[PDB]
RNA sequence: UCUAGUCCGACUUUGUGAAAUGACGUUAUUUUACUUAUUCCGUGAAUCGGAAGCGGGUUUUUGGACCCAAGGCUCGCUUCGCGGGCCGA
RNA sequence: UUUAACAGCCUGCCCACCCUGGAAUCGGCUCAGCCGGAGGUAGGGUCCAGCGGCUGGAAGAGCACCGCACGUGGUGUCCGGUGCGCUCCCGGCGGCCCUUGAAAAUCCGGAGGACCGAAUGCCGUCCACGCCCGGUCGUACUCAUAACCGCAUCAG
RNA sequence: GUCGAUCCUAAGGGUCGGGGGAACCCCGACAGAUAGCGCGUCGCGCGUACUCCGAAAGGGAAUCGGGUUAAAAUUCCU
């Protein structure tokens, strides 16, 4: 009963990255989680150059 | 060089068959003509009913004769277009078949034509 | 006489596993480069249950380290496991509950389970629920490692081999009485045919050498060779000793 | 452009997707790749016998090239030459003549010719399979006095005749116009193979590890040769 | 009176070495070395071996994401657009 | 003393979810639980179920009744209540396990964005409407103190 | 076309190759150059040894009233 010829577009989609897929929170959890965890890389890599010149 | 551990088999080519002489020296009769299809119209006072309050011819048919070509044979045949056909095996072992004529023609006035009426 | 019950046990048929609702073997992953040199992390995402298994299972996502696809893995779950934890397996992965790690890096007296016996069998040893295996000592010229087993036994494998860090999840299961033959039909249902046992003593001499006689009794040396035929190797196989184990004996 | 900008990517345990690489080493080889790949080392891992072991002395290029220049020139005549002469004769005998010189070949031909002593110089293929067809022919020609090479390719010898391979090639003489050069190839095959017959009939051949047990050994006299000086 | 199985020895599969000891250049016994026979384990056969560079004396607070190369150099070019080569690896 | 599939609109159960707001004198709440600074109560919303409501289908049908002829006409088919009731379906919660209680076809959605149009006429389009097509075999009947088995029209 | 079979897979069944076997037969994807698929228009990419049988109670595209026979209908008529 979900095949497209028998349902109209609007009741299988969520106008939402992952619609459909994952809950409102659970997309609101991975963009923090992925913005956060990329800012901490970059502390990471910044933090190693500073310690790498100490010679 | 190798990007896939595993090995597959080579594309080869492949050549269609070009025989020297033909296996059968030629083709075979055709076995289900309009004729073979249509053996011979049902005259019981049960399909007779169906002439006129239907406008359905019912005919036997040879077993081997399916939807599609019943239609063709009919339309060969008598000269006439069929609604829908229905068909069934009785229990003698032989087909009928229930042929709906398009109101742009009567099954009086072709059951007239066949000479059962 | 007849086979005897332990005889049609071989051949299959009724005695063969009940596996229909098992969730497929569980096992580390393939032993590749990342393992051997560095690591490679991956994350619990449920712990199930394994009908016919006391231990539970923990399902474990990797990212391939070669292809673009997720890695899915059942791993025997160690006690503390959690959905959500990260879990790190090679050489350089820390010593933590969980990890799996080759026992060349895992020091003396270390709890460990599902310890393999060979370099990439995935293992084989302390994969009962609340069963371990504890690091004994290590032989750097030979390059072997000592373990001692369950059992109490003393095992040398390859320092190479793999083992998770912790006990397996579960533990104190066989403590709980079961109190009921309902109970015992239930737990054999789902792991083979051989429950209820009925005694040799209580049938016929044509079907179970200790069957017969006028009262129920063996009649002769439940005791046999270990090179008895089968057919004839029934009761207590090539017992060193018999009767209760008391002193040193019960070590 | 300032557009334009470098992406690198870190590679290494946990990172990037390393590209395509070449896995051409660790190819799941099919069973008849496998088997003839297995056949070569298992032939360097024994031990073989001398009988044997002379036919992996071959000639050298060097010396190839030129004894198989002159061969080119004897070659048997082909196909449709062999019938253009006999369309010429046939004509002349209606209307009312020189021995050629040209190579003989066939195992059974060349080993009679040997036995009568009327060979001049045989040419051995290296990679005749089965080998005994062939091992013994040294000997022969050795006991004969009749020079003898072991050459590469019996495919090459094969060519020379019109044939898709040949176990050996003969010559029992060469045109007088060129008799000086061919002697001296006779003086550089006879001071390389049948003078060395002798001294190779104790020559095992074989024995030979693989590139990481060699590797693995030569690391374990260093630490005896390391403990010789202290 | 026999028998499947099973245990045990010899020969065979079955080769390459060394040492100790013993017998008459051969030769038995014992221990040990080699790897290609043979046997076993693993995988969708995915970084094995050696030597260099580099570092000193590549990924770990998070239940995210990660592919088909950016870039540099260099030829052909039916040119500012296509097709190749070598680095990146 | 009736109202089918199907189509549209409305409704929005029990849950889940969102916004505002910031709670001890703790409050909310079920038959039972239980929930709240990891954001309750409260106020206002979103979504989901339907074998729910209205209309179309559809009274032109069916049924009942009264006639006329021996097909045909007329009238009615209306308004409420009740439940530890019965059958079936669904919802949500709780108890139980050393028991945790199939697979695949198929279908839907998502991440990624190679590649692609127009200078506005082409390109794209899971939208509406229109057009065409629909194989083969089974289909009667009994299903049992007489159609099955028991030698039978058998108290099994 | 709309109810089923047909399709899917379950316990399992039947098999290639290979390994056994005087042979009838035994094991059954376990000793192996899989089946092919996708996208362009014959080329590229992908590619882990079964496109098999196995359910008229498991999974599963779509039909509803009204009428009609001596005997059929969610199949005939509207
Ligand atoms: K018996
Ligand atoms: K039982
Ligand atoms: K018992
Ligand atoms: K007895
Ligand atoms: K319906
Ligand atoms: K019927
Ligand atoms: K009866
Ligand atoms: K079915
Ligand atoms: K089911
Ligand atoms: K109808
Ligand atoms: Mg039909
Ligand atoms: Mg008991
Ligand atoms: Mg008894
Ligand atoms: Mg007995
Ligand atoms: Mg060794
Ligand atoms: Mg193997
Ligand atoms: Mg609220
Ligand atoms: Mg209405
Ligand atoms: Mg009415
Ligand atoms: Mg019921
Ligand atoms: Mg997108
Ligand atoms: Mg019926
Ligand atoms: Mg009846
Ligand atoms: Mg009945
Ligand atoms: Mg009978
Ligand atoms: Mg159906
Ligand atoms: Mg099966
Ligand atoms: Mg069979
Ligand atoms: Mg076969
Ligand atoms: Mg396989
Ligand atoms: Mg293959
Ligand atoms: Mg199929
Ligand atoms: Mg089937
Ligand atoms: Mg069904
Ligand atoms: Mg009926």
């Amino acid at each position: 009963e979900y095949k497209r010829s028998r349902l109209s577009r609007n009741r299988r989609t969520v106008n939402r990255a992952y619609g459909g897929v994952l809950s409102g929170s659970a997309v609101r959890e991975r963009i923090i989680r992925a913005f956060l965890v990329e800012e901490q890389k970059i502390v990471k890599k910044v933090l190693k150059i500073q310690k790498a010149k100490e010679k | 060089i190798r990007t896939k551990v595993t090995f597959h088999r080579p594309k080869t080519l492949k050549k269609d068959r070009s025989p020297k002489y033909p296996r059968v020296s030629a083709p075979g009769r055709n076995r289900l003509d309009q004729y073979a299809i249509l053996k011979y119209p049902l005259t019981t006072e049960s399909a007779m009913k169906k002439i006129e309050d239907n406008n359905t011819l019912v005919f036997i048919v040879d077993i081997k004769a399916d939807k599609k070509k019943i239609k063709d044979a009919v339309k060969k045949m008598y000269d006439i277009q069929i609604k829908k056909v229905n068909t069934l095996i009785r229990p003698d072992g032989t087909k009928k078949a229930y042929v709906r004529l398009t109101p742009d023609y009567d099954a009086l006035d072709v059951a007239n034509k066949i000479g059962i009426i | 006489g007849r086979v005897i019950r332990a005889q049609r046990k071989g051949a299959g048929s009724v005695f063969k596993s009940h596996t229909h609702h098992r969730k497929g073997p569980a096992r580390f992953r393939t032993l590749d480069f990342g393992e051997r040199n560095g690591y490679l992390k991956g994350v619990i995402t449920e712990v199930i249950h394994d009908p016919g298994r006391g231990a539970p299972l923990a399902r474990v996502t990797f990212r391939h380290p070669f292809r673009y696809k997720h890695q899915k893995e059942l791993f025997v779950a160690a006690e503390g496991m959690y959905t959500g934890q990260f879990v790190y397996c090679g050489k350089k992965a820390t010593l933590m509950v969980g990890n799996v790690l080759p026992l060349r890096s895992i020091p003396e007296g270390a709890v460990v389970c599902n310890v393999e016996h060979k370099v990439g069998d995935r293992g084989v040893f302390a994969r009962c629920s609340g069963d371990y295996a504890i690091v004994i000592s290590h032989n750097p010229d030979n390059g072997t490692t000592r373990v001692k087993l369950p059992s109490g036994a003393k095992k040398i494998v390859p320092s190479g081999c793999r083992a998770m860090i912790g006990q397996v999840a579960g533990g104190g299961r066989t403590e709980k009485p079961m109190l009921k033959a309902g109970n015992a039909y239930h737990k054999y249902r789902v792991k083979r045919n051989c429950w209820p046992k009925v005694r040799g003593v209580a049938m016929n001499p044509v079907e179970h050498p200790h069957g017969g006689g006028n009262h129920q009794h063996i009649g002769h040396a439940s005791t046999v060779r270990r090179d008895a035929p089968p057919g004839q190797k029934v009761g207590l196989i090539a017992a060193r000793r018999t009767g209760r184990l008391r002193g040193q004996a019960r070590a | 452009n300032p557009l334009f900008e470098k992406r690198p990517k870190q590679f290494g345990i946990g990172g990037a997707l390393p590209p395509k690489k070449d896995v051409t080493r660790n190819v799941r080889w099919p069973r008849n790749v496998t088997l003839q790949r297995k056949k070569r080392i298992l032939k360097m891992r024994l031990k073989v016998p001398p009988a044997l072991n002379q036919f992996t002395k071959t000639l050298d290029k060097n010396l190839a090239t030129t004894l198989f220049k002159m061969l080119l020139k004897y070659r048997p005549e082909d196909k449709a030459a062999k019938k253009e002469r006999l369309v010429k004769r046939a004509q002349a005998e209606a209307e009312g003549t020189k021995k050629p010189i040209i190579v003989k070949y066939g195992l059974k031909h060349i080993t009679y010719l040997i036995e009568q002593n009327k060979a001049q110089l045989v040419v051995i293929a290296h990679d005749v399979d089965p080998i005994e067809l062939v091992v013994w022919l040294p000997a022969l020609c050795r006991k004969m006095e009749i020079p003898y090479c072991i050459v590469k390719g019996k495919a090459r010898l094969g060519s020379i005749v019109h044939k898709k391979t040949a176990s050996a090639l003969c010559l029992t003489t060469v045109k007088n116009e060129d008799k000086m050069e061919f002697s001296r190839v006779l003086e550089a095959i006879k001071a390389n193979f049948n003078d060395k017959y002798e001294e190779n009939r104790k020559k095992w051949g074989g024995g030979i590890m693989g590139s990481k047990s060699q590797a693995r050994t030569k690391a374990k006299e260093r630490v005896l040769a390391k403990e010789a000086a202290q």
